[PDB]
Parts: C-alpha cells; structure tokens; sequence
C-alpha cells in the first residue's frame, strides 16, 4: 500500500509500491485525486522491484507523477443482487442514476471470475421466438445460448437490437442485464431507458427487471475494456440463483478495440492490425462466463462492429467461434433499403436442427438458402449478360430468390422515428408458412415490389388485392 | 437484337471492369499498407 | 524424503508470462512448479522456454493473476509430459493430462514427453490400410489411410467439426482409437462434442484433450502436442479396446488456426521477434513438428499408426494465408469445405475438384478402389461440362445423359449427420449409381433412394452385404460371385420400390 | 577450444567461447548430450566478445545454460566417396539407414565449398541426353543444369526420377544424389526408398546407384536449410572424378522456407513478405554448385512447390532465375494412361533454340506444340459443333495432334518389373527424326494406340508390319 506514480502514458499508470507489499496482476488500486474524488486503476502487469503497470479507467489527464497510490487489495468489486436490479451503472459499480448509492449491506463481487467449467455448461437449447422473419427462420435466435449480429457502421444494429428488446424484454420470464459498452449515450441508451421505463409488465415496467452497466464511447479505455465484465459479474449472481437471464451486450468489439488501446499503451508487442497479442484470451475470458449452466440459463445476444467492412478483422473473427447463432448484416443489402439488412447466406444457428426447430422449419429454411445460393451462383452473369441467358428453371428461381430478399425486409415497431412503416410482429409459424407458400408458386404472379416492408405472406395477399 | 445485346454486355463488362479496378486498387494499397507495417513492426 | 531444488524468484509476471530470474541448471522446457503459498493452496506449473542469460522467461500452463512478483519457482527436473496410457480412454483432459470431467483421477503408470522427434525417417511405412470415415465422397474420392494427415480446411461453418466427428464415430469396431484436441475451442461446444460422442457410444475409445478460450495461450500451445503424445504410446504400446491391442489412433486437431493464434501470443508476449502477419517465424515449424508425428510405423517397430485430422478456417476463403498454406504443405491431403456447396444443399460441402488425396488409392479397399476410379472420372467430367450446362440448351443426348448421370453421382453424395455408411454400404450403392441401376431415378429422391435401398440390404437381404464385406480386399473386386446376389438385389429393389 | 552455452531461445544457441578460441562463421559446435551422442550445431554469426550464435539442427529440449561445447574448427563434415553410395544420411552425414555407421577411413569433406570459377564454366550450353522423348524434345535438360518438375502426386514424379537415374547410370557411368528438402517423411521416405530399391536395371537397384539425404519438416531449420548443401558435397566428389552426377533437391523451396525461418530466429531484419535479407545470395550459393565443369557436371531436377499458386512470391521468383527448364506434369495426361505425365505445353527450356540443339530439333520441336498451340483448341469447337460433322482439314490435325500425344508416351525399364513391358532407351536424333517423319505424315497410315508405349516411329512400324 502507499505507492508513488513514476510514469503516466496515456491511460497507463506506472507505479512503484513497497517491496512487501505489491499489488497482485487484477487488484485495483486508487489515485485519491484531491476533491474527495479518486480514481480507480486496475493491475496489469508486474514490472519488477515494487513496479505496476495499471490501467486508469479515467480521465488520467491532471495528474502528475508522484502522487500517492493506495492499494485496495482487492480487485474491481461491484454490487449484485435484486439491489442492482432497476439500476444504472459504471465499470466500477457505482450507480450514474439520480436514485442513491448502494448500501453497503449489499453482496460486493470482484469483476474478474472464473468461467463456468466444463461440468457446468448446459448444452440444452431450444428456439426463442423473436417476431423477426429472417432471424426467426434463417439463423434462429437461441434461448440459453450465445448470439450475435455482425453489422458495419451504416447498416441497422441499434435498430434490430432495440426492436428485438421490445419483442422480448415484456415477457421475459426473468431479469435482463444491459452492458453498453463503447455505444452512443445518445441511442444506445438514455432512450432505450425512455423504451424499457415506457414498457410495463402488470403494472412493473422492465426496467425494474433490468440491470445496466455503460461504460459508452466517451469514456477512456479503461472502463470500455472492464464494462462487459461488470455486467457479467452482476448477471452471473441472477444465473447462479436459477433467474433465468437475457443478456444484450452492445458492440463485444468495442470491448476488443479498447483491449487493443490498453496494449498499446501497455508497450506489448502489436499483433495483426495493431491489436493486442492477447486477443484471443481476452475473447475467452469475456465469453466464456456468458454461458448457461445447469444452475441457471443466460440467453445472450451481442452485438460485434466490423471495422470499415472486413468480416476478416481480427475482432469478428474471433467471435465468430463464441456463438451459438450469427446474424450478418451486409450493407450491400442494406443500401438497397432492405432495413433488416441480414445475409441469409452468411447467416447460421446451431439449432436450425429439424428435431430443435422442427422439420417443416428446417426444410423451409434449407430451401430459403439453396434458393439465394443459386442466386449469388448467378449473380455475374445476370450482371453482364442479363436475365434472358439463363434457362426457364433458373429464371424461375432468380425470380423466387429476388422475391425472398424483398421479403426478408419487415417494418419494426422502433423504427417509426423515420420510417412510416407501422411495425410488424411475424411469429415462426407465420414466416414458415409464408416461405413455404413462396417457395410452392403461390405468389410468383405478385410483383416483387409488393414483397416490400411486409409481414407474412397474408399481408402481402393483401397488398396485391388492394392493388387489383 | 444480337448486336443489341452484345453492346448492352460489352457496356455491362466495362462497368464490372471499372469497379474491379477500384476493388484491385483497394487491395493493392491495402497489401502494400500491410507490407510496410508488418516489416516496420519487425525492425522494431 | 527431502531433496534439493533449483529455486528462482519471479521478478517479472504479466499476461502468462513470467521471467523467473535465477533457475540455473534448468532444462530448455521444464515444468516449474510454483509451489502453493498463502491464498493458494494447488501449484501452478508454466514452461521456462526462454533461457537467457540471467533469466527465465516461462509462459504460465494456468491463471497468472496469482503468480507475484518474488514468489519462489522450483523447477522440478521433468521437461513437459503427459500421462498415457489405457486410462485416458473416455476421459476429458486438459492437456496436462488433469481430467476436467470430474469422472474421478487419471489411472496411469507412464507420462509421455510431448514435443518428441519424428518416429523416424525408415521407421515408417506405405500408407495402406484405409480409415473409413462414413463419408461416401471422402471415402470414394479423397481417401485418408491410416498413418495419412489429411487437412480438414474450409470457411468458418461448414461442416469441419462435423466431418472430423463423424470420422470419429464410424471408428465403431474398426480397431481405432480417437483422439479429438479442441485448441481455443469454446467449453460450451467442447461438451457439446462430448455429448454428441457419448450419444453414439463413441466415448469408450474417444479421448478428449481440451484446452479452452479462457484457459491461458500456453495450455492452448501446448494442447495438440498432449494428445499427438497420447496417440504417439498408442501406436507405440498399444491400448486395450473391446479385448484387443488397437495400436492404431486418428487424432484430429480442433482448429490449427487457433493453435497457431496462441503461439503468435505466446511468442510476442515473450518479445520474440514477428515475422508474417505478426506470426513467429517458426510457425510452420510448429506444425511440421505436430503433423510429421502421424506415422505409420513398419513391422519392425511395432506396425502401429497414427493418422491425423488437422482442421482449419479460412477468413472469405482465402486458403492463400500464411497458416493455411503452410498446413497445406505439411499435410498429404486437403478437404475443402465451400460454404457455397454448403448452401447449395451438398452437405458434406466437399469440393472435390480442389480436393486432393496424395495418397490415393492405396488409401482405398480393393473394392472401393475399383468402383470409385468411375465415380471420380464423371464426377469431374460433370464439373467440366458445367460450362454448357449453365447456358446451352441445345446440347446433344449424349452430354444431357452425360450431365445427368454428374447429378445423379452428386445427389448420391448429399450424406445427412451422424449417419456414417459402412465400407460395403458405400460399396454397393456407388456400384449401383456406376452400373447405370440408378439411371431412371429422378435426383430429388436419389437421396431417399439410397436410404430405402440400405434399408432393404438390411432387412431383405444382409448376406449380400457380409460377401461385400468378406472379400473386399480381392484384387478384382466384381467377382461372378458379388456380381451375382447385388445386381440381382438391386432388381429386386427396383420392383418393389417405384 | 571450449566453450559455454550463454541463451538457449528455441533452436538458437548462443554460446560464450574463450578470447582467443572463437570458432569461426560456419563450424559446428556440438554440443554433448548426457546420452552419448552429441547436439551439432552450426555457427552462423560471432558478435561480442568471444559469443558466437549458432543454429542448433536438433531439439534442444533438454540444454542448461552451463553446457559445455567443443569447437570443430572446420564446418560440418560430411562423408564423401564410394562408400557412401546407396546409403541413407541425414543434414550431419550420419547414416540413418538400418546398416552401420561409415568408417572413419572415408573422407569428410566440408559442407561449405565454393562454386566453381568462371573459367571453369562451358563457354557453350550443351543438351544432357535423357533418353525420355518428350523430355529430350520438349524441354531437354542442360549438362550441368536447372530443371524442376512442377507436379503432384500420382502423376510418376517418382518413376520419372527413378528412370532417369537408372538411364544416367547405364550410358554414362550417372550416380545420382536425392536431397529430400523440408518433404513428408511418409513421401520422402518409405515411398521413395522401397520404390527405388524394389526398381532394378542390370540386376543392381536403382537404390544401389544412388545417395540419399533427408531434412524433412519434423526437422530444425537448420537442418532443412544445410541438406542441400550436405546433397552438392556429396555430389561434388564424383563430378571431382569427372562422372556425371545427376541431383534431386525435392522441394528446394522448402529450402528457401528454412532459410527464412533461420533468419527469423537469428534477428535479421525481415526482407520483402517475410523473407531473409540473404535469400539471393543463399541461393546462389547453392545453386552455383550445380554447373557443367570441364571435369565433370552435376545436372539437377529439382521439384518446386509454390505457396498456393503464386510465382510472384519471392521463393518461387529466386528458383526460378536459378533454372533452365520446366516439366509440367498434369493430371490429365497420367489419368490417361500416358504413363510420362510431362505436358508438351508449359513445359520450356531455354536450349530449344536452333543454335544449341540444331535447325531439326528446333524445327520438328515448333511443328510439334503448334498442332497443340492451339491445345486441338478445336477440341472446344467439337464440343459445341461436333466437328462440324468433320473439319475441313482440322480434322488430320487432331489426328496427328491424339497420335503424338500417345506417341509422347515411353516404356520405362525401371517400370519393365510392374507393367511387364521392355524399357526403351531413345538418343535425342531418334526422337526428333520419329517426330519429324511422323510429321511429315508417313505416321498417317497406322491407327491410335500403335503409338501407346513404344520408343521410336520404326518400332511403331515394325509393330504395324507384323
Ligand atoms: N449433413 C451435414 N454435414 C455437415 N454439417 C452439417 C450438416 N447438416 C448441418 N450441418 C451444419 O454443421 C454444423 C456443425 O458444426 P460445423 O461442423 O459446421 O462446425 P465448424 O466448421 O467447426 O464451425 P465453427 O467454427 O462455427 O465451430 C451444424 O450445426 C449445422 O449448421
Ligand atoms: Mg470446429
């Protein structure tokens, strides 16, 4: 304890402790920082005779060297239990909403846990209902297991997460953890908190089912680094007692560039392009506990950016092989004003299994890709040539195949703000119904345009009738 | 109508070729970006 | 019993790496022991892999965050092992050899050096018994023999776990011991394989080294090396299966890309220099080491096998990367799995004009060998007049039938999950999709077909299927004898059905 | 002369040798292990005050930092001479093979020797007599030469070099050496020794006339980088007698591969996408050994394998300002049962040039590979026109075209034992007078499959005559 700050670079806090008395690799140590405020770095490295290097979690921009560091002994503690429920957060546990601070009865947790091990995971998983057509029948969303869509900058991720917290999040059958990390405060919360305080369950809005941790793109690495174990921490409590949990964690790879900005700052050697060389451990440590187990079920879904478009990049292609279910969205769809925006050929789910999901289901949903993979077959040569070339068959599925994209496009119930749209809830059966009659001949007379923000295929009837 | 739709499919081929120029390039100066950096990286 | 001990102090300990200072007298690759202090009461082994002058520096076979600076390191005098033996059959182990199943102690008499040379240059012997995977365009068109590495290399959801897996449950009653090593794999789909193995009862001849994500980057390092040495004293010792010495082990590696992902962590953490895609230099080192331990050995030296199953995932399919290539030069044979053919309803997604066995037929039963030489010609010729097929429809009767019978071959290849065909199964239907039985069969049920046809060679008749069987490794595989009985089972088929 | 292992840092060893007592860049340091047998290393850069850093060519799985190392003085020995012919040997020249070790009454050599001067060299290309006719008319060799096959499995790369031991061992005197370089063990060995030692000519195996050395990939890269030089060594003592030697460095670009890594470890500052700063030189350095002396000349076929299929990569660019011609065997012509796969396209060689092999040979060489310039391109044009029903004239061409397609196939004696057909030995005047008066049209009276595996156009005629 008592420790003196060497050197300052950037968020990295060098200090030198007693030679008795360093602080452990994850304990979390405190800059009082005058004013009655202090600030809360975290161990990363040991250097040597009495060094640390941590990382600030702060502003770390008005201190000098010199000043005197505490050592807590203990790592990043944070608040669990039903307090938490209802409540806003920092990385560090402290409450950011108006409501007061936590009591100090209430069970302290550190933020760094082991993962559930190998006798706990629960591979038990069956299909969630999600009211979106293209998730619901191509890459099924999983209940007590992991999902995430992978979307570029332009295309809709806000939009599919907030409509699917909507769907979701009234019925619930449990708690709900929210973590934005490295998200805009101007969406990514303060009006999903104006959405979950409006929406009310008997009288309970689900916010008071609802705990959020942000840490969001204003703040230093640091708290976008450790935001997403926070939140773990507090839905690993609600797990452990049998609530059954849904998780929305916002852009994992946010959490993957600050990793990368930390390393930077720490002087490890740079790996790819300019990540941290422990890339991979972090992924795993993260995920990991995002698992359900056998005392409990988390029924996760993330969020992963892309950077500029690469699906290559190191960040994606490490979530990649954490997941249950991916959800990729293209811009190219999405600029062709196909909201939604999801790839059904770059989208797959573990449970899309015909004893999970059911056969018609599978067979339905098999169909939808091998249609749409005749097409991308075909795309070039409708490109040069055009559509004359190919023969009477080949047409007919290019015809289905453009039908099925216009219809994977659904209106949302939060995308009203700039769209005229009223929203759409399609439930499983009605999208299966919808496709199989699509993929049958019944509507290939119906021109494309009116497979255009529609829900099942009844609607679409509809339109045409209304269009004689 | 044969020649129509040749003209049509030449002019369709020198699009696809100005946009696969474009993706080329692209790549190109991202493969050099890559080069350099990776060896800077190495001699430091 | 007190003995003395090299001990040395952690000067330095970061993200599973600690420089141990004073360790002199320490061997290349020991185990250091850090030996339990208060708040810690198990032992934390790591790998001093950096012996420089002065220092130690040792990747942590464990969580570092309890490793302090100034803790003592005792260096216990064993380079890196692994127990073998016939205990580790049906157990989960990580791969230092500690079960993580909680099914009770590893029950083991010897612990086997990983990282150990090549069995040797004229130690080793042709490739010619083959290992049947189930699969019918594995087993016809790219082979794998037993002492054969055979790459498993595709995009990131194609069906490369679910092909090595189905390798591993067909190895039923074939004297085969399995070996599946996850590196970096997710725990939640590790015991997903295990439960999908236990399913099918293949989890009494199946051992599972998995090393996790979470798990520290040198448990991942060191993952396929622990199980490449527990399929090494397979071939080498034998183990007893189902009462007999099975001295032939299949180990396939989870993902190599992952592998190789924790020794680019392992090695910049250690400040060694990079090199391509901030990769270490010797990367295809490291796997030439893993994968030339898969040997067949000859009489003299026991005549046991180890065949490999490396899997790998290529980024937008670019088999071009540094890893992918370098794999694909260290092993004998590549399977190409194409999300395009994947969607396009080809399960198996095989690409078959891209996959090469350089085996070949010595990889094959005599059987299997003289009826897939047809198989794989029009299976080849069908992807070479793809070209007419997509546009011209004036093609004469000779290339329609031609392009017909491609389809029909194609369509007899579309094999569903966790139905592996047995090596006279496969047999029959492929003599009867060549021999023109299969002709007037339309292609959507040529699929159905078959499954209705191995459901009459199951209940109408398995004496055909036990002569195909029996005498499979006859040089002239169409003896009078199996041509009549098959194709007179066929015809009997054919009426009853349609 | 002993000194003291300093960093042990993967197969890199640093070690401290006394002030006056440095070994030099490229000896060996062989180290001793505990078990008798000893660590060889090999010296590759002295720096700092009396520290040498040297590649370790084994494990170094169980070194301290204390072991002592005993300074050769010379680099790596190799034995060369008689006795170490039809044996098996590794990158140090210890025979790997069941039988014994070589007696110390054999010469050691140095691993490190300079290429031949410039005076030395042939003022003219000369054409190296093979015996195959597509190989001698196509793509001929060069005396003293680079050709590399560019080829997979199944298609007779081993055949090909296995006869071509056995016709350099029966016209001229044609010992060979085989440097198997970063191979498969399993290909390398085990398939290449019992092919050849079960192949036999004039009662004596294949395997009998020719020397062995094996760096495979489970190998350091030490020892993957310094095979090929343990190879020209021991090929360089018989061009020293004047016997022409042919060498087999399989995958020389493994070669490369190990150099780079050798460099990686060694802290050279990376060159181009990873490679070593020296990849020339150390190119040169090995491939300039492989020249046509007055005394005697060492031809080389080498086998290149490009990462995926880029030639603009640095390793396949650096081989190929080393070679003279290029075999390209295909998958096609051996599926055909055209037992030599060599292509008749993609196949060159800078010696077909009317002033090397003469006017004939060039002539009959450009007549042929022009009825095939265009690949019988007829066959797209029959594939959509069925001939037309039949071509105006096209149609003989493609006949010619299929007849010396099939012609450009040869029995092999090292195959006379499996197909049970005489092997047959053409001198390049045979093949290019059959090919021309095959041309000229007098092979237009016997039908296909006359030419399917006979030597020249007079056995095809005295076939059609009986
Ligand atoms: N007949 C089949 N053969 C192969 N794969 C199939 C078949 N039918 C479905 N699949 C798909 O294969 C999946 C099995 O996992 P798979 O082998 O594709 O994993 P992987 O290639 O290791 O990928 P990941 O990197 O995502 O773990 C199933 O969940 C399903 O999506
Ligand atoms: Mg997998």
């Amino acid at each position: 304890a008592k420790g003196v700050i060497q050197e300052i670079i950037g968020v990295v806090i060098r200090a030198k402790f007693p030679e008795d008395e360093v602080p452990e690799i994850y304990n979390a140590i405190e800059i009082p920082l005058g004013n009655g405020d202090r600030l809360v770095c975290e161990v990363q490295q040991q250097l040597g005779n009495g060094v640390v290097k941590a990382v600030a979690m702060g502003s770390t921009d008005g201190l000098r060297r010199g000043l005197e560091v505490i050592d807590t002994g203990r790592p990043i503690a944070v608040p669990v239990g039903p307090a938490t429920l209802g409540r806003v957060f920092n990385v560090l546990g402290d409450p950011i909403d108006g409501m007061g601070p936590i009591g100090p009865e209430v069970e302290r947790r550190p933020i760094h846990r082991d993962p559930p091990s190998f006798e706990e995971q629960n591979t038990q998983a069956q299909i969630f209902e999600t009211g979106i057509k293209v998730i619901d029948l191509i890459a099924p969303f999983t209940r007590g297991g992991k999902t995430a869509i992978f979307g570029g900058a332009g295309v809709g991720k806000t939009v599919v997460i907030q409509e699917l917290i909507a769907n979701i999040a009234k019925e619930q059958s449990g708690f709900s953890v929210f973590a934005g990390v490295g998200e805009r405060s101007r969406e990514g919360n303060d009006l999903i908190h104006e959405m979950k305080e409006a929406r009310i369950d008997e009288n309970t809005t689900v916010f008071d089912k609802t705990v959020m941790v942000f840490g969001q793109m204003n703040e230093p690495p640091g708290a976008r680094l450790r935001v997403g174990l926070t939140a773990l921490t507090m839905a690993e409590y609600f797990r452990d007692e049998g609530r059954d949990i849904l998780l929305f964690i916002d852009n994992i790879f946010r959490f993957v560039q600050a990793g990368s900005e930390v390393s930077s700052l720490l002087g490890r050697m740079p790996s790819q392009v300019g990540y941290q060389p422990t890339l991979g451990t972090e992924m795993g440590e993260l995920q990991e506990r995002i698992t359900s187990t056998k005392r409990g079920s988390i029924t996760s879904m993330q969020a992963v950016y892309v950077p500029a478009d690469d699906y290559t990049d190191p960040a994606p292609a490490t979530v990649f092989s954490h997941l249950d279910a991916t959800i990729s969205l293209e811009r190219s769809i999405a600029e062709r004003a196909i909201f939604p925006a999801v790839d059904p050929l770059a989208s797959t789910s573990r449970i899309l299994d015909p004893n999970i999901v059911g056969e018609e289901h599978y067979r339905v949903a098999q169909e939808v890709k091998r249609v749409l993979q005749r097409y991308k077959d075909l795309k070039d040569i409708i490109a040069i040539l055009g559509m004359e070339e190919l023969s009477d068959e080949d047409k007919l599925t290019v015809q289905r195949a453009r039908k099925i994209e216009l219809f994977f496009s659904q209106p949302f119930t939060v995308a009203q703000q700039f769209t005229g749209r009223p929203g759409k809830y399609v439930p499983v059966k009605k999208t299966v119904e919808s496709f199989a009659r699509l993929l049958n001949g019944e509507g290939d007379h119906i021109p494309e345009s009116f497979f255009y923000m529609q829900g099942d295929f009844d609607d679409v009837l509809a339109a045409y009738e209304a269009s004689q | 109508a044969r020649m129509v739709a040749m003209r049509n499919a030449t002019n369709n081929a020198k699009d696809l070729v100005r946009d696969l120029t474009l993706s080329f390039n692209k790549a190109r100066q991202a493969a050099i970006t890559k080069e350099v950096s990776e060896i800077a990286s190495g001699a430091a | 019993q007190p003995r003395q001990v090299n001990v040395g102090t952690v000067i330095a300990v970061g993200d599973g790496v600690a420089r141990l200072s004073g360790l002199d007298q320490v061997v290349a690759s020991e185990i250091v022991e850090f030996p339990p202090k208060a708040g810690r009461n198990e032992s934390i082994y790591g790998i001093a892999l950096n012996l420089e002058q002065d220092s130690v520096a040792a990747i942590i076979l464990g969580d570092d965050e309890t490793i302090e600076e100034g803790d003592m390191v005792t260096s216990t005098g064993r380079v890196i092992s692994v127990p073998v033996g016939q205990g580790l059959l049906g157990r989960v182990v990580n791969p230092l050899g500690q079960p993580i199943d909680g099914k009770g102690p590893i029950v083991y008499e010897k612990t086997r050096p990983i990282e150990r040379i090549a069995p040797g240059v004229i130690t080793r012997k042709s490739v010619d018994t083959p290992v049947q995977t189930g699969i019918i365009a594995i087993d016809a068109l790219i082979p794998i023999g037993r002492g054969q590495r055979e790459l498993i290399i595709g995009d990131r959801q194609t069906g490369k776990t679910a092909v090595a897996i189905d390798t591993i449950l067909n190895q039923k009653g074939q004297g085969m011991v399995c070996i599946y090593v996850a590196i970096g794999q997710r725990r939640a789909q590790v015991a997903q394989v295990v439960g999908t193995l236990e399913r099918f009862g293949a989890m009494e001849y199946t051992i599972v080294v998995s090393a996790t994500a979470s798990e520290s980057a040198a448990l991942q390092y060191i993952a396929p090396y622990a199980g490449c040495a527990m399929g090494e004293e397979i071939m080498e010792n034998g183990v007893m299966l189902n009462g007999q010495l099975v001295k032939d082990a299949l180990i396939v590696y989870d993902d190599l890309s992952k592998h190789a992902v924790a020794y680019r962590q392992v090695s910049l953490l250690l400040r060694r220099p990079p090199g391509r895609e901030a990769y270490p230099g010797d990367v295809f080192y490291l796997h030439s080491r893993l994968l030339e331990r898969a040997a067949r050995l000859n009489e003299e030296y026991g005549g046991g096998s180890l065949t490999a199953l490396p899997v790998i995932e290529t980024q937008a399919n670019d088999v071009s990367a540094y890893i992918p290539t370098n794999v694909i030069s260290i092993t004998d044979g590549q399977i190409y799995l194409e999300s395009d053919l994947f969607n396009a309803g080809q399960r198996p997604a095989l690409n078959v004009g891209i996959s090469v066995s350089r085996v070949g037929g010595a990889a094959q039963t005599r059987a299997m060998r003289a009826v897939a030489g047809k198989l794989k010609g029009e299976l080849a010729q069908f992807r070479d007049l793809a070209a007419f097929a997509q546009f011209a429809s004036d093609l004469d009767a000779t290339t329609k039938a031609q392009i017909e019978r491609g389809q029909r071959l194609q369509e007899l290849l579309k094999q569903p999950q966790y139905q592996p065909l047995p090596v006279e199964d496969q047999v029959a239907v492929l003599y009867a999709a060549t021999n023109n039985y299969l002709d007037d069969v339309p292609v959507p049920l040529i699929t159905k077909w078959r499954d209705d046809f191995l459901a009459f060679l199951r209940t109408a008749h398995p004496e055909v299927r036990k002569l195909i069987y029996d005498n499979r490794l006859d040089r002239k595989f169409p003896t009078p004898e199996v041509k009549e009985a098959l194709e007179a089972a066929i015809k009997e088929f054919k009426a009853t059905s349609n």
